[PDB]
């Protein structure tokens, strides 16, 4: 954590970058010259289901050496199920 | 503190990437681009900004200035804020964070509603949906990059982006996951807007595409910002797959090694692929897009981390 | 088979996936118990 | 030199192998810069006013050469522009003040504002 | 041909600015400590700078 | 919507000129 | 002393003189040759000049062809919305003045006649070179603006 | 829902001005607007004589322009009688083919640009400013060349024209090679534009498309090999036409019609006979500056040609060419005055932008500008 | 937390109010600080090999998320309904019956 | 590997081109006017 | 056997000679319903009897084609159709019979025309 | 149709080692890699472009630029006021009004060529029986405002004389045609 102070402060002086990038235009230049579309709605929602899978992929991303051949598997069950939903999304025709 | 040292030459770097964008492009097609504003046109990013500041406003408008007058503030803190944990060379990340990946992993999820929120704020439904389709494509080839980012960092052992550059000191990942540098390179095209992937973006759709107060400030910001996300996933095509800051390791006499200047020169490769490849290739439609992030680049993404997953777990390569 | 062919040709990119991902789901069913010498 | 906010420059990086064909009343050098390459590119003039430049500086007697509608250069043509009723050049003054201007003759801006009715009054 | 050199000079002027980025940011950091940024730094490290800064006396 | 997609198959490229190409 | 005014007004002139996007009302050819203007030989993103498909954020505006008296009030409602800092460019016989069709019943006589013109374009077809002259005396009206001195009156 | 989809790039399709009937990305009706590029050509034509009547037709078609010049030279010769002689017609067709390799240059790459290819565009464009200097050397101006008049063409070639247009064509294969590698075998060209604007050959006759948009649907139907107008019955060259129909038909006809015309250009270099450049009938044709000074029967006419006219008899005709956006004809009505009698001028363009009516129906909104893209549409003819 | 909420699921909530609206003493003991582990490796030590059927579950439930998100927001917009309005010509009356 | 068959070596730039300027008389051209049995 | 009519729109028809002798039987028997001593029904007459007979005669489309040489036989089936139609439109509103009066102007002019203007080939 | 067009036009490309060289050339994009091949061709290759004020694009002596009223080469206007110019003009720029001089020989008191209402067609430059209206290739007069276009009655229109190098050679060069 003791690195996060670094971007702790990095958003506030951001702030204030952007602030004077704001205000730049604004002091100068004085006087004188569908009902819905539900596919949004399916796009959000399995970017939110993919979001949480790759949420999942990190761990096991980052320990492979640890779980040597089992977390292997057991993370290529889980992708066999990522694939089976995905593969019913395509089927289906969510991807368009 | 330091952080102007991070944000003062970036922003020299955007606005120069607009000149080096227009003169590349247009090198390209047989012309020579900017070339009468500055010595070979290095002045003119200066004269487009000083041009755009001195612009008056077309309304005052400053009573609506908590809606959107912040969220371009916050999509271009965020391009900005993404560049903390992009290390330059051995120790100049400005924070080394142990979880650094998934922290820009965060900070897209985070321009996702930069977009949105100043998209909504124009209230114009054709530029609104134009907004919100382009955060729907920023987000779904974030899935794509999630993946092939886990696969960049099952070859790593660890998120910690000075490990990813650290972690290719015996060769690059892209020469062996070079079909992965295709994807994530054809997925920060698509990420990002500037792209094959642009038809939100197209020449006229665009404009008509983020806002309606527009003040110049909100049109350079913009710009500004796609630049700086642009220079950004630039700066990862170059950390994971390209050696960080790594040389090909021969050890020359006439070259003495610095590191940020290996990571400026990949960089800098990659930045003149986004034009090259913005000059010569026709734009996706967003209705083939969002049919390329999904049926091409999710399928061909998830093989890759089976795969990079596999061969490294059958021989002890981990 | 005709119909195989059929398959890698008009889809090419989900017939490269699932065997670009075989030789992930292959290599450590098969080539690792291989390697126990 | 000492022009590194103009195009100019781009003129100053040619003439490193062209040669220079004459130089007009004005100042303007004309030069010329053949059998290298990029033919179109092969003829220009730097116009001796590196600030506050602009076309048609460029007088009749070489705005022939250097448009390559002809061959003659204007140290060739100045035999042939007519000693009568020759003028020099104006360098199209447009904008930059009246009486440098031009001004038709009912203007109110052209001093002798004519009248156009066609009967005389009495 | 050097042509391409004045379409290379943006990206010149782009990448002295990503140096200036990486070493700013780091010879910042090396004034303000006598030492460099170390990246791989874990809690045995920050003990252990404790630990020194304790030593030191 | 049902409405008939682009179908970006079709039948590979062969230059179909007119029969007038050698005596009309 | 004064000298301060200058070089601020030398400075806001030069910005406003190198990035000068204008929104090309390209109707007709001489949208064609303006787009030859804008093309690989007479290069017009060489002098800054970059062809905005919008209103929005435009410095000029190079109106070609022939303003017909139908697209007078979209030409119009177009000049409007440009930041005041605005010019308009003529180009062609058909966009300056009456032109081939002065005496069209569906032609305005010129432009001139919609929004207030800066810089006309001669020419019926411009040469490229002519439209690029065109705008390197709209550069020339910009450099003589001074807007500084006379804010300080 | 109705979307007001107007230029997305200016400049290119300058007063485009549609009017979308939406469903939400899928296009149920597009209906064109027209008129903001009306100007008063068909009326103002009836007020001035057959000579002064011509430089409308290179103002018509503004990216093809002396093809129309050459379509209503034909009209004034189909009432006229005029003979021409061989000279006048192999110069002729010389220009109507680089015309339309002039058109095909803009129009493909035009529509390339705003389906996004931005380069196709500025290659095209430095070969069109070569063309250009064909235009302007032979004529004087680079655009609207008032050069192919009534009776032959208006003045001979320049001494070095040949010999440059040659130069030209040795290297043009070379041009349309690059735009074709640049677009042609790309998949992001291809999905642009394959089943985009699909015409089945029935609704390219019924909406009198008369074009490249009727050799896409497969219809063998070029003026120049059904009504021979020129040297082009002597001239060999092959029509390729199309076999889907789809907008990357039409774009392959466009890029081989580019090279059919450069086998055009070739022959008629090749074949060009030393003769006279106007039709002898002196009181079709002014006579030249040389002649009308020292003769005074030349001078008589010089002056009743430039001041009255042909005054040709009374007929009407309707002469069409096949110009390259497609059968441009000109039904000249012909009082028998020295001033034409409702010059009416069918362009394609007001055959062709009826059709992106049904030619984008379920097209998605991004498609309604490939659309226009291949139609070729130049609102100067609408 | 910021991915999964306020990149998706407030992102969602975004969505459903945009459209729809609603009206000293410490001894620190030097061993297991040899090798720091982060957390993203001791969460992968556990959840892909001991409790890895926590794991697949999850795995179930987020296919379970993705079932439904179709089942329920096709919205007739594809074979649910796309299949064809049908018809049947011999039951038909054809003007026999109004 | 691309469009170079020996061919595109015919190449745009062509740098002897126009080699005698239009308006330079090296030769007097003619243009016949009428037939000369006419 | 037809691969494709290069035509768009008009797909090939395999049983071609069958449906091109049911359409000249069903125009000759509808084509009695004009009077007899009218242009259209002679011509109607003559060249469906033509094509019904050629049809007849040879087996293969290719053979129609060859010896009636009116193009391709799914454009023939295209004319067939047509003029099926025709004859079912003249029925209503008979425009056969010359009325009483009928001025007809023949203002047969006969310019010549220099062939340099396209005409036709 | 486009159901059995489809399996067709696939199985036509069904024979493996095609199937392969189609999977690599739609995987490992490789029509792309033509078009980025291509594109860097002519990133390095010279520029066809033109530094305008300083070199200009390349006319011909038969080139319709600004008018310009010619002169004998002994003074005397060569505008004698026959009006041919003003009858052949297609947009009707030029407006001339005659009147006998006191040396007797016919003039225009009023020769105003419009230039925004004219087409640069060089109609009056072939009209012109004397060759007194010629086009100069100035091309380069674009005006602040739009009354100094309307080019004044035989004042303005007599600066041809400034370009009569030009014109006189291009007229030398050209009245061979
Ligand atoms: C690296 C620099 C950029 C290279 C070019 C970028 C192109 C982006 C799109 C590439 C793409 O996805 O192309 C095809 C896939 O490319 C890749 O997989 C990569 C799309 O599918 P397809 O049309 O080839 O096949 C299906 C047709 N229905
Ligand atoms: S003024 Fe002439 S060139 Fe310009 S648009 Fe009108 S007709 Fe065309
Ligand atoms: S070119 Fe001459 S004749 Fe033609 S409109 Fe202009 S002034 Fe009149
Ligand atoms: S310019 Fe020519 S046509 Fe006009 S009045 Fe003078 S001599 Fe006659």
């Amino acid at each position: 954590m003791l690195e996060f102070a670094p971007i702790f402060i990095y958003l506030v002086i951001s702030l204030l970058v952007s602030l004077i990038l704001l205000g730049v235009p604004f002091l100068f230049a004085s006087n004188s010259s569908s009902r819905f579309d539900i596919r949004f709605y399916l796009v959000s929602i399995l970017f939110l289901i993919f979001d949480l899978e790759v949420t999942f992929f990190f761990p096991w991303a980052v320990s492979l050496n640890k779980i040597d051949l089992f977390g292997f598997w057991s993370m290529m069950a889980f992708l066999f199920i990522l694939t089976i939903g995905f593969l019913y999304e395509w089927k289906r025709g969510a991807l368009d | 503190a330091e952080i102007l040292g991070i944000i003062l030459p970036l922003l020299l770097g955007v606005a120069f990437l607009v000149l080096a964008e227009r003169k590349v492009m247009a090198f390209v097609q047989r012309r020579k681009g900017p070339d009468v504003v500055g010595s070979f046109g290095l002045l003119q990013p200066l004269a487009d900004g000083l041009k755009l500041i001195l612009k008056e406003p077309i309304s005052p408008s400053s009573a609506n200035f908590f809606l959107f007058r912040m969220a371009p503030v916050a999509t271009f803190m965020l391009s900005l804020v993404a560049w903390a944990v992009v290390p330059f060379d051995y120790g100049m990340v400005l924070s080394d964070l142990n979880i650094g990946l998934l922290y820009l992993f965060a900070i897209s999820s985070l321009g996702v509603y930069g977009i949105i929120i100043a998209g909504w704020s124009s209230n114009s439904k054709y530029a609104f949906l134009g907004a919100l389709r382009s955060a729907a494509q920023m987000v779904s080839y974030e899935v794509s990059i999630g993946l092939i980012l886990i696969t960049v960092l099952i070859c790593v052992g660890s998120c910690n982006l000075s490990e990813i550059v650290m972690a290719q000191k015996q060769i690059w990942f892209g020469i062996p996951l070079f079909p992965v540098l295709v994807m994530f390179f054809i997925s920060c095209l698509a990420e990002t807007n500037r792209a094959p992937f642009d038809l939100p973006e197209a020449e006229a759709e665009l404009v008509a595409g983020y806002n309606v107060e527009y003040s110049s400030m909100g049109f350079a910001l913009f710009f500004l910002g796609e630049y700086a996300n642009m220079i950004l996933m630039s700066g990862l095509c170059t950390l994971f797959f390209l050696g960080g800051w790594l040389p090909i390791l021969d050890l020359p006499i006439f070259k003495k090694i610095p590191g940020s200047i290996w990571f400026s020169i990949k960089v800098l490769f990659f930045l003149f692929l986004y034009i090259w490849v913005r000059a010569a290739f026709p734009r996706y439609r967003y209705d083939q897009l969002m049919g390329l992030g999904w049926k091409v680049f999710l399928p061909l993404s998830l093989a890759w981390v089976v795969s990079v997953s596999g061969l490294l777990v059958t021989f002890q390569w981990l | 088979m005709e119909k195989l062919r059929m398959f890698v040709a008009q889809e090419p990119v989900v017939a490269a996936s699932c065997l670009i991902g075989g030789v992930g789901l292959f290599l450590p069913a098969v080539v690792r118990p291989i390697l126990d010498s | 030199r000492c022009l590194p906010d103009g195009n100019l420059l781009q003129t100053k990086i040619h003439n490193i192998g062209a040669t220079l064909v004459g130089v007009d009343k004005f100042g303007n050098k004309y030069y010329q810069k053949l059998g290298d390459t990029q033919y179109g590119r092969h003829r220009w003039v730097e116009y001796a006013s590196k600030d506050r430049y602009n076309a048609s500086q460029v007088p009749a007697e070489w705005h022939g050469w250097l448009h390559f509608i002809t061959d003659h250069t204007g140290d060739e043509l100045l035999s042939l522009k007519p000693k009568r009723y020759g003028l020099e050049h104006k360098e199209n003054f447009s904008g930059e003040g009246d009486a440098y201007i031009y001004h038709s003759k009912g203007h109110t801006l052209n001093p002798g504002q004519k009248n156009w009715t066609r009967y005389q009054s009495w | 041909s050097l042509v391409w050199l004045e379409a290379m000079l943006p990206l010149g002027i782009i990448g002295g600015m990503l140096c200036i980025m990486g070493n700013s940011q780091y010879y910042i950091h090396k004034a303000y400590h006598g030492r460099p940024k170390h990246i791989g730094h874990d809690e045995w490290d920050v003990a252990m700078e404790r630990r020194d800064k304790k030593v030191v006396e | 919507a049902a409405a008939a997609a682009a179908a970006a198959a079709a039948a590979a490229a062969a230059a179909a000129a007119a029969a007038a190409a050698a005596a009309a | 002393a004064e000298f301060v005014i200058s070089k601020v007004d030398d400075l806001m002139n030069w910005a406003r003189t190198g990035s000068i996007w204008p929104m090309t009302f390209g109707l007709a050819c001489c949208a064609v040759e303006m787009m030859h203007t804008g093309a690989a030989r007479y290069d017009l993103d060489r002098f800054g000049i970059i062809f905005r498909p919008s209103p929005r954020q435009s410095d000029c505006m190079i109106v070609a062809g022939t303003l017909t008296n139908k697209m007078a009030p979209a030409l119009r409602k177009v000049y409007d919305q440009m930041p005041e800092p605005r010019w308009v460019i003529s180009m062609g016989s058909c966009a300056n003045g009456g032109g081939y069709y002065h005496y069209s019943y569906s032609v305005v006589r010129g432009c001139d006649r919609i929004v207030p013109v800066d810089i006309y374009v001669p020419g019926c077809p411009p040469t490229a070179e002519a439209l690029l002259y065109g705008l390197l005396q709209l550069q020339k009206k910009i450099n003589r603006r001074k807007d500084f001195l006379h804010w300080w009156n | 829902f109705t979307l007001n989809f107007g230029p997305q790039h200016p400049a290119a399709h300058g007063v485009l001005r549609l009017v979308l009937e939406m469903n939400g990305e899928v296009v149920e009706r597009a209906e064109p607007h027209i008129g903001l590029l009306h100007r008063g050509t068909e009326k103002l034509i009836e007020y001035k004589t057959y000579l002064q009547a011509l430089p409308y037709f290179d103002r018509s078609d503004y990216v093809s322009m002396m093809a129309q010049e050459h379509a209503y030279s034909l009209a004034v010769e189909k009432l006229l009688n005029c003979e021409v002689p061989l000279r006048a017609q192999y110069i002729r067709v010389l220009f109507c083919e680089i015309t339309r390799i002039l058109n095909h240059l803009l129009a493909l790459t035009t529509h390339a640009m705003d389906v996004g290819a931005l380069t196709p565009f500025l290659w095209a464009f430095e070969e069109r400013e070569k063309l250009l200097e064909f235009y302007e050397r032979v004529s004087g101006a680079r655009m609207h060349a008032s050069f192919i008049r009534p009776g032959g063409v208006a003045q001979d070639l320049p001494l070095g024209l040949c010999r440059d247009i040659d130069s030209f064509t040795q290297q043009f294969a070379s041009r349309i090679d690059e735009l074709e590698e640049m677009l042609t075998g790309n998949r992001i060209w291809k999905q642009r534009l394959v089943d985009i604007g699909t015409v089945t050959a029935q609704q390219a006759k019924d909406w009198g498309f008369s074009g490249v948009m009727l050799r896409g649907p497969g219809v063998c139907w070029d003026l120049r090999r059904a009504a021979p107008y020129d040297v082009y019955d002597q001239l060999d060259f092959d029509v390729p036409v199309g076999t889907r129909g789809d907008c990357y038909d039409r774009y392959c006809i466009r890029i081989e019609e580019m090279r059919q015309s450069l086998r055009i250009i070739v022959q008629c270099l090749n074949q060009m006979p030393s003769g006279m450049i106007k039709a002898d009938d002196r009181k079709l044709c002014p006579p030249s500056r040389c002649r009308m000074k020292l003769s005074m029967e030349s001078s008589i006419h010089h002056f009743e040609l430039y001041t009255e006219g042909f005054s040709v008899p009374a007929s009407s005709t309707y002469t069409a060419v096949e110009a390259p956006k497609g059968e441009f004809g000109v039904f000249l009505v012909s009082n028998g005055s020295n001033r034409p009698y409702r010059c009416k001028i069918r362009a394609p363009g007001f055959a062709h932008l009826q059709g992106l009516d049904f030619m984008s129906k379920h097209h998605m909104l991004a498609d309604v500008v490939t659309i226009i893209g291949t139609q070729d549409i130049v609102f100067g003819e609408v | 937390f910021l991915v999964v909420y306020i990149g998706a699921i407030a992102v969602l909530f975004l969505f459903v109010v945009m459209m729809f609206h609603i009206q000293s003493l410490r001894y620190t003991v030097y061993a297991g600080k040899v090798r720091s582990w982060t957390n993203l490796e001791t969460l992968g030590n556990l959840l892909y090999t001991y409790y890895f059927v926590w794991f697949l579950v999850p795995s179930l439930i987020l296919l379970v998320a993705m079932i439904g998100a179709i089942v329920l927001t096709m919205h007739r917009t594809t074979k649910v309904k796309r299949q064809d309005v049908f018809r049947r010509n011999a039951i038909d009356f054809r003007r026999t019956i109004m | 590997p691309c469009a170079h068959p020996e061919y595109l070596e015919a190449v745009p730039k062509a740098t002897e081109y126009r080699l005698r300027c239009p308006a330079t008389i090296d030769e007097e051209a003619i243009v016949p006017s009428s037939d000369p049995e006419t | 056997v037809k691969q494709t009519t290069g035509i768009v729109g008009l797909d090939v028809v395999p049983n071609a000679r069958a449906v091109l002798i049911d359409l000249y039987s069903k125009t000759l028997k509808e084509i009695q319903a004009v009077p007899e001593d009218e242009g259209y029904r002679k011509a109607v007459e003559s060249f469906t009897r033509q094509r019904l007979n050629v049809c007849k005669e040879e087996e293969d489309w290719e053979m129609i084609e060859k010896r009636l040489g009116c193009g391709q036989v799914e454009e023939l089936i295209e004319e067939a159709r047509d003029e099926l139609t025709l004859i079912g439109k003249m029925i209503e509103w008979d425009p056969w019979g010359v009325p009483d009066d009928y001025e007809c102007e023949v203002i047969e002019n006969d310019a010549p025309i220099p062939k340099h203007v396209p005409q036709h080939r | 149709d486009d159901e059995e067009a489809e399996q067709l036009a696939k199985e036509i490309s069904k024979d493996w080692s095609t199937v392969f060289e189609r999977s690599m050339n739609t995987l490992f994009l490789t029509e792309m890699v033509r078009g980025l091949s291509l594109t860097l061709k002519y990133f390095f290759d010279p520029k066809v472009t033109i530094n305008y004020p300083f070199e200009k694009g390349p006319l011909s002596p038969r080139f319709r630029g600004e008018h310009a009223l010619r002169r004998y080469p002994t003074g005397e206007e060569r505008c004698i006021a026959c009006k041919l110019c003003e009858a052949v003009c297609p947009a009707q720029a030029i407006t001339i009004e005659a009147e006998e001089r006191e040396d007797g020989s016919r003039r225009t008191t009023r020769y105003d060529i419009d230039m925004t209402k004219c087409i640069y067609c060089g109609f009056c430059q072939e009209a012109c029986p004397v060759d007194a209206i010629v086009e100069g290739p100035n091309f380069e007069f674009a005006t602040e405002t739009h009354e100094e276009l309307l080019y004044d009655k035989e004042k303005l229109l007599e600066n041809g004389d400034r370009w009569e190098t030009e014109i006189a050679e291009n007229l030398r060069s050209e009245s061979l045609y």
